[PDB]
């Protein structure tokens, strides 16, 4: 009842019952807070002020003090910087355009007669305004403030914006009314109850909370807010942005005066952590909050995405009890104590993860699970990892009901139910499936969907990082949903057919190997592995071996991501789960070998020479496994791949050696022999073993390419292309070693290579190779070096390449229609013309103004072809007067300046 | 009681077997006995015993169950006539357009039962005919497409055609891409059809037709899906206020995302996912709407993480995120609070972008009615500060930024459906105009801002009510923009008049139809307040005229159903209505604004204009042509000689020769546009045949006037050289394309597409336009004979006229093989009555016998129709 | 119309090879001029920008009805910078 609010105002308004000087009013408006007003509170806290206004002797009185109806105009007769901004927006006209070289304050008044016989179914006069022509001359401050209040209740957003704007102003009368002591004693109580607000709000309705913070921007003394209260606010509030701002202004404006900064820094970091911007956090720690050499050094390898030694560097620091000061700070320790955890989380290092997530819990070597409830710090910090790790171990088929124990113990409680039903309904659902329960899993997942929708839909649109970070989980929830559905329906357990179909969906529905991060891969992979173990139990071609086929393949696709994303350390773990297991099927073994070798290769970039050679030496020993030769003699695809890797292996070595040719000496002598041995140039000259190696390499490659050219013509292309390219890549570096070198001993060896490469790339380019298309200009400079016997081959070949592959490089192509190598391109360029005239034309123009032909049949042929192109563009010659038309826009005096230069 | 219903099906089943035991006669009879019966269930009532009720009986009859054992395919031969009769019944139905872009069915019965055929056939169709359905799929869909042309604003056809396509998906008829590939080509070229027709459409029409596209088979939709990108984008962007439309988009995106080639789709997804942001944007403080909010997530997951990440790409942000950036970089609206003793200060700038949002939107009545007072009073404060011209050295600061982001608000709030708020703001906007128009020099940024806001309203695609209201503001603008200036300055430079017309012109030259249409409405709404100062019509009027000609020409490519044609007619007509009078003034050579493209000159007069109009005579843009004819006749008699057109022409033909005029009835258009060259069109087909066809029509329509008015003499008109069109283009057409469908051109000229087969959306325009051109020939050729006793002696050198006579016997013996295919007696039943007129000029021409050589020398027989008597 | 009269006519003119907006091609996927937007007129406006060469900003109307603003740099060889873009795509 609005009368009751007013009746309650009857003495809250009263001059002794809330003060009647508006500063002391404001101090006592901070008495008004009770938690059962939040959404509303500001909108009422404000309106009180806008009664105290009323008894100002000008509140009842005009704002404008001349008749706005008269006496006024405006002019923009200026070349201001705001004119540039206005003509950027949309330009206004100008028009001087000259072809050569009645009272004041008065209105042309009506002349009623119409000088027509109208459309159908006298003299000048001057007047001044009717009172209906022009608006209110002179409104009073009264009518400004008055209408707002009733709507300021209803849109708190203006209320927020309003309050701060009052409040901020209200301070800044200063010394002309209030002295140092008074202002500052007041700020202490302001600050104190600003803390009280944040201490007491339990809903955290963000417009209120944000406003207290947005107020805190405005004046220096306000900045000493409880850092943990700010974060505790912001986290529940989704108000991290203002949380950060507050802290950053605190850190700077409190700069000149270190202990509370240290606290602030941790909180600042925690805000960023909750929105996914860890790169900033690295900056905080590396360059202010970390002190020790170890701290950077861990982050460094971690930033390079090798958590393994980073984890151990943290562990080493954590368990180091002695130091050059005895005193890495309470915070740097707190940081390591977290940092180390993520390492394990990415490393899938679940055993150390459950162990470390609990080991620092208060000597619970007898494992109390429930101590977490003692601190929201613990409930936030360790809990997620612990749930995760235990559950991953359970899904890897381990056994310990201590999780369901601790969870069912938690289910007895209120928060110890509710926060799980909110934040972990995924895991709750999975645990019900782990206990064979369809319904309760179906509930907790049904809930999970809704939970996500609100979770995501509450994140700000500008929090792109976190929006994104939420999102991938959807797949897991959906797969849980599909799987639940599939197993809920009895017709799926009768026939192998709908199951064979199911796996095809899961193969087709992977995560992204270059953007989805590894932990997220881990999840779907593990989860499917478990779901298939459940189907495997429901039933038991043999679906079981088909399921292992999937399991294996999936491990591969996962391993592949951890290569492409250089989580090589994780790929070691995964490899060693399969290292012997794969050695069972046939194809499977082959796949394992290949994968291992690829990984060895990727690892073999990041490295020094001996280290690289060592990193690949071992692969030779798998590649010279040849019980597999029976399968390779049957499976050309793999055989090609085998040779590819094999040649690549030698290439790596040969490059490593040739960069630093004596470095063979750095490797332990047995292996230094293994090298010289298996190069086979035991003449024992590194240069000769390198030429030998390269030759040996080329054998595998050339064969691989041949095997690739054979029985591979579908009306899989990746490997075909890959071969052709790979060979070419090698040949190019060699051709460059020749081009780089004045002394050329590698002459008989590098004979085939120029002619050879062509036939590969122009095969590859027919296969739509984007990378060949990116490299293509190479050919155009190679033929110039190798004009003897490139040209013929290239020419009889190149017709077979789609014209629209070339378009990128058109400039080059048209820029050599005058040189004899024109012979290769002339057909091609004409075809491009004959499809895409609007493409070629500008390149052609600029080149047409630039040739000079030879006065010989070769240059005549070219000049005559060019005349045929030129003429076969001059139908568009009609349009391209457009060029001349654009040309008019240049300043003629500038063109004269250029010409006269 | 219910169980007796099976006995009723047994009764009405048995009596259909009885009839079929006649043998061969039956089909027609039963096929039309069911028909007068269906006319009841489909005229049986419903509101927005029913369209639902009889359905099961009909299903049990159109299902070949063992009711005979206890002839089977004849339960389906009954369903066969549920095509045969039912689509032959499109020929039953007639409906066209009588009681700003809405229309009404002239004959309600031919809709009001017929859409309960739709809603009853919404089960009476969807069975696969037990796979017997073959003969219907091609023929049915063909028929219904060819006639769906009759009526836009009909949902029902697209519904039934979509039921056709969905059933055809389960029957997989298009699998592997001859009836199959014929229909395949039809629907593929229908991908250039309703998907292009999109940009006009409106609620249920748009919903029922989107339903159709999105239900099309993926095997088609592997081609150039830029067609359907907007369609699916529309589907989601709309379906949020017709919830089960979005459900079709689920069906489609699902069906696609498996049966489509993933590499084909991988690039495109970027444009689709963003529109699903909104479907998850709030907790809100046919199947149920939160089934949908659920289903999008189920899709996003099943669609897979690989593609999903497209949702959160920066390009998903822009067209919201403009609502999160500052309106001015200063903090503008500085205000001092009256507390009792002392004064704090506020910068109200920051309220405006929220207060506006509410004042436009806020659903609470009691909020909204107060909110407007906020904004109304706050607007005043701006004007206050704009006139807080200080006694200090600082000028009153800029406001353009605010004004721009403010004044469009006010116009929405003025055309606002609420009486009470409108009753405040509708006055307000007038006072604003009245104030703002008071400036003295050329580009007041404020004035510009206001104007541009008004125009940005008058082009608005959706809102005729705004375009209406804005029309008033425009009028009142210009009225007031007269109201505030001295004659001697207005004569020197009519500043805002210039700064208006220039922007009107650009909107008249914009290629988008709505970007033109608004400017014609503005031009109407000022006409009655233009033509008041002498200066205005003295300076602007030719420029104004000429520009509207071009804006008419640009309308040529559009639908007529925007009404731009008519709007432009009035825009030009009212110029004619001015020029009736003030040619008296314009005859003087005086300084004027040079119309777009004239040779620059020291001064201009009505001669220069009418000579330019002459240059426009033979141009292909139809209504431009009709105007330039009519206007030229209205403009000869008022140059300083005031002579007739014939006697005026006598001078320039004596000076320039018929050469000059032919070089404008055929050389007619831009610079030297060379339409005299018939040859390249008789050489080089592409649908640019229609461009030639138009050019021939314009050449003819030129001759279709000036001999007929007898304004140039016939043996002049058919000049002794260079008149290529009549001599070849006509003759050829009659010899070589007239007897034939499109493929006689689309053989030897360029090529005809694919295997020589393409859509009625092409073919109807070809044959329609083709069947126009013959008319204009005949009218023209008659007009030779009926002005000259000699004209037949120059066309006699085209002695091989006789092709035209086989055309003429066709034109009466079955012209439906040529023109009655349109369906509109409005054109298509004057054309025979017009044809027959020419035959007097044949009967009383010496050529008479050759009509007998087409008919009475071959075909005349007396009794054969009495022979057919027992058959009739 | 003061700067350069021809653009202030430029129109659909018939029997004609329609002009595509410059530079729409890129070397991929069998490109399709029937998408590539075609010119259909100019804004009457121009603006000079301040640098020594006083370069001109113009606006092109597509037949696709959006507008495509461009700078015009004359007397100057842009090829150098053009390849910087090719590199940047790479």
């Amino acid at each position: 009842n609005p009368g009751l609010q007013l009746i309650i105002r009857n003495f809250w308004s009263h001059e002794t019952r809330l003060p009647s000087n508006t500063l002391d009013r404001l101090l006592a408006l901070n008495s008004l807070y009770s938690p059962k007003i939040e959404v509303h509170f500001l909108s009422l806290a404000t309106n009180f002020l806008l009664e105290m206004t009323s008894m100002s002797p000008d509140y009842p009185n005009p704002m404008f003090e001349h008749p706005l109806s008269e006496c006024e105009f405006q002019e923009y007769t200026i070349d201001s910087d705001w004119r540039f901004r206005s003509t950027v927006l949309t330009p206004m006209f100008v028009e001087t355009q000259a072809s050569q070289g009645p009272v004041a304050g008065q209105i042309r008044a009506t002349q009623q007669q119409h000088d027509f016989t109208l459309t159908q179914t006298q003299v000048v006069l001057y007047r001044s305004y009717r009172h209906g022509d022009l608006p209110d001359i002179q409104i009073k401050h009264s009518s400004l403030i008055t209408p707002l209040q009733a709507v300021a209740q209803r849109d708190p957003i203006i209320a927020k914006q309003l309050f701060s704007s009052l409040f901020s102003g209200i301070l800044k009368e200063m010394d002309k009314f209030k002295t140092l002591s008074e202002k500052n004693n007041i700020t202490q109580k302001l600050l104190q109850d600003f803390n009280r607000f944040l201490n007491t709000t339990f809903s955290f309705f963000p417009p209120f909370v944000s406003c207290i913070q947005d107020i805190s921007c405005q004046h220096a003394a306000l900045l000493s807010l409880d850092p943990a209260a700010v974060s505790a606010g912001c986290l529940a509030s989704l108000q991290q942005p203002v949380g950060i701002r507050l802290l950053e202004e605190a850190l700077l404006r409190l700069l000149p005066a270190l202990p509370p900064d240290v606290l602030r820094w941790v909180e600042l970091a925690k805000l960023y952590r909750s929105i996914g911007e860890y790169d900033v956090l690295r900056g905080i720690f590396t360059s202010e909050i970390g002190t020790k050499q170890i701290t950077q050094s861990a982050l460094l390898a971690e930033a390079r995405s090798d958590y393994s030694e980073a984890a151990k560097q943290y562990d080493e620091a954590l368990n180091k009890q002695d130091w050059v000061d005895g005193e890495p700070t309470e915070a740097e320790k707190d940081f390591w104590e977290l940092a180390s955890l993520d390492c394990y989380n990415h490393l899938a290092e679940w055993k150390s993860l459950e162990y470390c997530s609990t080991a620092s819990i208060d000597s619970e070597n007898p494992p109390d699970l429930n101590k977490i409830w003692s601190e929201p710090f613990y409930q936030e910090t360790y809990l997620p990892y612990m749930i995760r790790s235990k559950l991953k171990l359970l899904l890897q088929g381990e056994a310990d009901q201590s999780l369901l124990t601790f969870i069912d113990k938690a289910m007895h409680g209120e928060l110890q139910k509710a926060i799980l039903e909110l934040h972990y309904s995924q895991e709750l659902s999975l645990l019900y499936l782990l206990q064979d329960d369809v319904d309760r899993a179906k509930y907790y997942i049904q809930n999970g969907i809704q939970s996500f929708m609100q979770n995501y839909s509450s994140i700000d649109v500008l929090l792109h990082q976190s929006r994104l970070t939420k999102l991938q989980s959807v797949q897991a929830l959906t797969e849980i949903q599909e799987f639940i559905s599939f197993i809920s329906k009895q017709g799926n357990l009768s026939s192998q057919v709908p199951l064979k179909r199911l796996l095809n969906t899961w193969t087709n529905r992977y995560p992204d190997a270059k953007m989805d991060p590894m932990n997220i891969w881990d999840d779907i992979i593990t989860n499917r592995c478990f779901f298939l173990s459940k189907i495997e139990e429901k039933l038991t071609e043999d679906i079981s071996s088909l399921i292992r086929s999937c399991k294996f393949s999936m491990k591969m696709k996962m391993i592949d991501s951890a290569r492409k994303q250089n989580n090589f350390s994780l790929a070691m773990k995964l490899l060693k789960e399969l290292h012997k297991e794969s050695k069972t099927r046939d194809d499977w073994l082959v796949s394992w070998v290949q994968s291992y070798c690829r990984l060895s290769h990727c690892r073999s970039r990041s490295q020094g020479c001996s280290e690289q050679v060592l990193t690949v030496l071992k692969t030779v020993s798998l590649l010279d496994e040849n019980n597999v030769s029976s399968y390779l003699s049957k499976n050309i695809l793999a055989f090609r791949d085998q040779n590819i890797l094999l040649g690549t292996t030698y290439r790596i070595i040969a490059n490593a050696l040739s960069s630093e040719p004596a470095c063979l000496a750095e490797i332990e002598e047995d292996k230094a022999r293994r090298i010289l041995e298996l190069s086979g140039s035991s003449s024992e000259d590194s240069e000769k073993v390198i030429a030998g190696l390269y030759q040996r390499a080329f054998q595998h490659l050339s064969e691989a390419v041949q095997a690739a050219e054979e029985e591979a013509q579908p009306p899989p292309a990746a490997g075909v292309i890959d071969a052709y390219m790979t060979l070419a890549d090698f040949c190019d570096q060699q051709l460059r070693k020749e081009e780089e070198n004045a002394s050329v001993i590698d002459s008989a060896e590098l004979q085939a290579y120029p002619a050879l490469v062509v036939e590969k790339m122009l095969k590859a380019l027919k296969l739509n190779s984007n990378e060949a298309r990116l490299k293509f200009p190479r050919l155009l400079q190679i033929i110039e070096r190798y004009p003897e016997e490139t040209l013929s081959l290239m020419t009889k070949e190149i017709s077979s390449v789609p014209c629209w592959q070339f378009i990128s490089w058109i400039s080059h192509m048209v820029a050599l229609l005058d040189k004899d190598q024109a012979v290769a391109v002339q057909h091609s360029v004409e075809e491009i013309t004959d499809n895409y005239p609007q493409a070629i034309v500008y390149p052609f123009i600029i080149s047409s103004e630039s040739y000079s032909f030879k006065d010989t049949s070769t240059g005549h042929k070219n000049k005559e072809f060019v005349a045929r192109i030129k003429s076969k563009l001059d139908q568009g010659g009609v349009i391209q007067d457009f060029i001349n038309a654009l040309d008019q826009l240049s300043n003629p005096e500038l063109l004269f300046k250029d010409w006269s230069n | 009681s219910p169980k007796m219903q099976l006995v009723c099906c047994r009764a009405i089943v048995k009596v259909f077997l009885a009839l079929a035991a006649k043998g061969p006669v039956l089909r027609n009879c039963i096929s039309t006995v069911v028909h007068q019966g269906l006319i009841r269930i489909c005229s049986k009532p419903v509101v927005l015993p029913t369209y639902k009720d009889y359905v099961d009986l009909f299903r049990h009859l159109l299902s070949s169950d063992q009711m005979m054992d206890s002839s089977e395919s004849l339960n389906h031969l009954l369903y066969d006539e549920f095509v045969k009769s039912v689509l032959k019944i499109v020929e039953k139905l007639d409906l066209t357009l009588e009681i700003a872009a809405n229309l009404h069915p002239a004959k309600p019965k031919d809709f009001s039962a017929f859409i309960n055929l739709v809603e009853f056939c919404r089960e009476i169709l969807p069975e696969k005919q037990a796979e017997f359905f073959e003969p219907w799929v091609y023929s049915f869909s063909y028929e219904l497409i060819l006639q769906s042309t009759r009526l836009p604003l009909i949902s029902g056809f697209y519904k039934l055609l979509s039921i056709t396509v969905r059933n055809a998906k389960k029957i997989k008829y298009f699998e592997g891409v001859p009836e199959k590939y014929s229909c395949f080509a039809l629907f593929v070229k229908f991908g250039k059809e309703v998907a292009v027709k999109m940009k006009q459409y409106k609620d249920e029409l748009l919903a029922s037709c989107l339903t159709f596209l999105l239900s099309l088979p993926h095997n088609i939709i592997e081609l150039d899906v830029r067609a359907y990108v907007p369609a699916l984008q529309m589907a989601f962007k709309l379906g949020l206020s017709y919830t089960p439309l979005a459900e079709v988009g689920l069906n489609a995106l699902e069906e696609w995302s498996i049966y489509i080639d993933r590499h084909v789709m991988q690039p495109y997804y970027k444009d689709i996912l963003p529109c699903l942001d909104g479907y998850l944007k709030t907790s809100a403080l046919a199947i149920s709407l939160e089934e949908i909010r659920i289903r999008v997530v189920q899709m996003l997951g099943s669609l897979g993480g690989q593609i999903n990440k497209n949702l959160l790409t920066v390009t998903s942000s822009d067209e919201m995120m403009k609502s999160y950036v500052a309106w001015d970089r200063e903090k503008r609206l500085s205000f001092a609070v009256p507390f009792r003793e002392m004064k704090p200060v506020i910068f109200l700038d920051v309220f405006l972008p929220r207060v506006t949002e509410l004042a436009l939107t806020a659903s609470d009545r009691q909020t909204k009615v107060a909110a407007c007072e906020l904004l109304h009073s706050m607007v005043m404060f701006m004007l206050g500060k704009a006139t807080q011209m200080p006694e200090g050295g600082q000028g009153a600061p800029p406001m353009y930024q605010l004004y721009k982001r403010t004044f469009p608000v006010l116009l929405r709030l003025a055309c606002d459906v609420d009486q009470v708020t409108r009753q405040l703001y509708e006055p307000l906007v007038m006072q604003l105009i009245h104030w703002f128009t008071n400036n003295k020099k050329f580009e007041s940024q404020d004035t510009v801002a206001l104007l541009e806001a008004i125009l940005d309203g008058i082009v608005d695609p959706v809102d005729s009510t705004l375009r209406d209201f804005c029309g008033r503001c425009i009028r009142e603008f210009l009225k007031w923009s007269i109201k505030q200036i001295t004659p001697q300055q207005q004569e020197k430079s009519p500043v805002n008049t210039k700064s208006l017309f220039k922007r009107l012109y650009s909107l008249a030259l914009h290629p988008n139809a709505f970007k033109r249409l608004g400017a014609s409405l503005a031009f109407n709404n000022i006409y009655r307040e233009f033509r008041e100062e002498e200066s205005l019509v003295e300076q602007f009027v030719f420029e104004a005229l000429v520009i509207y000609m071009e804006s008419l020409a640009l309308a040529h490519a559009d639908e007529k159903s925007l009404g731009t044609i008519q709007q432009c007619c009035d825009a030009i007509d009212h110029l004619c209505r001015i020029i009736e009078k003030k040619h008296v003034s314009l005859n003087k050579a005086k300084k004027r604004r040079l119309p777009r493209g004239f040779p620059p000159s020291a001064s201009l007069c009505l001669l220069d204009l009418v000579k330019w109009l002459l240059a426009h005579c033979g141009r292909p843009q139809t209504e431009c042509r009709h105007k330039s004819i009519e206007l030229f006749y209205k403009f000869v008699p008022l140059l300083p000689g005031n002579r007739s057109p014939n006697l005026w022409l006598k001078d320039v033909l004596k000076e320039e020769g018929v050469s000059f005029l032919i070089n404008t009835f055929e050389g007619g258009g831009c610079g030297q546009p060379s339409g005299i060259l018939a040859q390249p069109t008789l050489l080089y087909s592409l649908q640019a045949t229609l461009c030639w066809l138009d050019l021939l029509l314009a050449a003819l329509e030129c001759y279709n006037t000036f001999i007929g008015e007898r304004t140039v003499g016939a043996l002049q008109v058919l000049g002794t050289e260079a008149q290529s069109s009549l001599l070849k283009a006509v003759a050829f057409f009659l010899e070589s394309i007239a007897m034939h469908d499109i493929i006689a051109a689309e053989k030897c000229f360029g090529t005809g597409a694919a295997g020589n087969r393409t859509s009625p959306q092409e073919g109807e325009r070809y044959n329609y336009s083709k069947c126009t051109v013959v008319v204009r020939i005949m009218e023209f050729t008659t007009t030779l004979l009926n002005t000259s006793p000699e004209g037949w002696k120059l066309l006699k050198k085209d002695l091989c006229n006789t092709h035209l006579m086989r055309v003429l016997v066709q034109t009466l013996c079955e012209p439906a093989s040529i023109g009655f295919n349109i369906g509109d007696v409005q054109v298509m039943a004057h054309l025979p009555d017009v044809c027959v007129n020419l035959m007097k000029a044949l009967k009383m021409s010496p050529y008479k016998d050759i009509l007998e050589t087409h008919l009475r020398e071959k075909i005349t027989a007396q009794s054969i129709e009495e022979l057919c008597a027992v058959n009739l | 119309k003061e700067c350069s009269p021809w653009m202030s006519d430029f129109k659909v003119e018939f029997l004609r090879n329609e002009l595509e907006i410059p530079g729409q091609y890129d070397g991929r996927g069998k490109p399709l001029p029937e998408y590539h937007v075609r010119i259909a007129g100019f804004d009457e406006r121009v603006t000079v920008m301040a640098s020594l060469r006083r370069p001109k900003r113009i606006i092109i109307r597509g037949h696709d009805e959006r507008e495509h603003p461009f700078l015009v740099k004359g007397g100057e060889d842009l090829r150098q910078d053009q390849r910087v873009e090719q590199l940047f795509q790479v």
